[PDB]
């Protein structure tokens, strides 16, 4: 129910590496800012510290994998403001048409430094797609969060 | 994959 499996853990660990650019096992504010800006955002140094802070359970300044996994376990359960998820959707939906295509996901992942085959891309779409049109619309993006 | 969910998850921290 509320339980992440062995493979769900491995997928989160993989995701964690997107943010941990140097693979030292911690996300710094600097690494967060570079991810944020690669997604069209522009947080300030203080905003980046606030972000880290909501997640930084041990107060050491960085996010390790356990802290990341904790935040993700929790975010899987909770519901966000319509406009928090709307802003997230807009990063993927580059042409504003209301549908995240495989190409748009490929663009976002590439800009994030990620090496994706289009069987890996189609499969990501496959998981989020509810109606079967081969794209991700807003409703399906919501349900996914 | 948990890329999209974590990207959105991180967005939400802001
Ligand atoms: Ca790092
Ligand atoms: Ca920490
Ligand atoms: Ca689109
Ligand atoms: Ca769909």
């Amino acid at each position: 129910a509320d339980q992440l499996t062995e493979e769900q853990i491995a997928e989160f660990k993989e995701a964690f590496s997107l943010f941990d650019k140097d693979g030292d096992g911690t996300i710094t504010t600097k690494e967060l800012g570079t991810v944020m800006r690669s997604l069209g955002q522009n947080p300030t140094e203080a905003e980046l510290q606030d972000m880290i802070n909501e997640v930084d359970a041990d107060g050491n300044g960085t996010i390790d994998f356990p802290e990341f996994l904790t935040m993700m376990a929790r975010k899987m359960k909770d519901t966000d403001s319509e406009e928090e998820i709307r802003e997230a959707f807009r990063v993927f939906d580059k042409d504003g048409n209301g549908y995240i295509s495989a190409a748009e996901l490929r663009h976002v992942m590439t800009n994030l430094g990620e090496k994706l085959t289009d069987e890996e891309v189609d499969e990501m779409i496959r998981e989020a797609d509810i109606d079967g049109d081969g794209q991700v619309n807003y409703e399906e993006f919501v349900q996914m969060m | 994959s948990k890329y999209i969910t974590t990207i959105a998850g991180v967005m939400t921290l802001s």
